[PDB]
């Protein structure tokens, strides 16, 4: 599979 | 001006660095508007044909159900696309219910 | 050499250095490169979606509705241990509620 990004965690997201 | 709030089932635009992306919210309301967060998976028009696609129908795209990602909703400000169909809620479900259990 | 492939209720160590429980199969994982992860954190805040993960020594807690994606091949990921089987379910568990999975 390829790997979807979201790029620089934001907010809450601890990573 | 009061901001939209992801719910199960609705269809979003998401903004990351650096793109922006189509996803279906798994997480209800009241857990999205509280932590300013959603449960999600990431669409795509390209459908190569993978076990965990699931066809979104629109006018005339995949989601990914396997790809399942935590995001902060609101401060990637997230607008609404469209709402998925409860049938093609119900089937990423099913599939996420696989590669995890319950 | 053969590499470590994570399996179902592995600890692993993924670098970006943080440490995740794995939720997905093994023949997933082996075939895709990719698992299903929680993130595991020192210091429990109280929240309703954490798990604690009880150290012969001390503990840990793993933060359910954080579940993502991860390529495991690519980040590189180590074994620290293994949950145990009722870690791994209530963890599953509250994920099961945030989404409705069925």
């Amino acid at each position: 599979h390829e790997n979807i990004d979201w790029g620089e965690p934001k907010d809450k997201e601890v990573w | 001006v009061s901001r939209y709030v992801p719910d199960m089932g609705d269809l979003i635009w998401v903004d990351f660095d650096p793109g922006h992306r189509p996803a279906v919210v798994l997480s209800p309301f009241m857990y999205n508007n509280k932590t300013g967060m959603c449960l999600c998976v990431p669409c795509t028009t390209q459908s190569k044909g993978y076990p965990f696609e699931v066809v979104l129908s629109g006018q005339e795209g995949v989601a990914l159900a396997d790809q399942v990602k935590s995001i902060a909703w609101r401060a990637r400000g997230a607008t609404k696309k469209g709402t998925v169909a409860p049938e093609e809620l119900q089937l990423i479900k099913a599939k996420i219910n696989v590669l995890i259990g319950l």
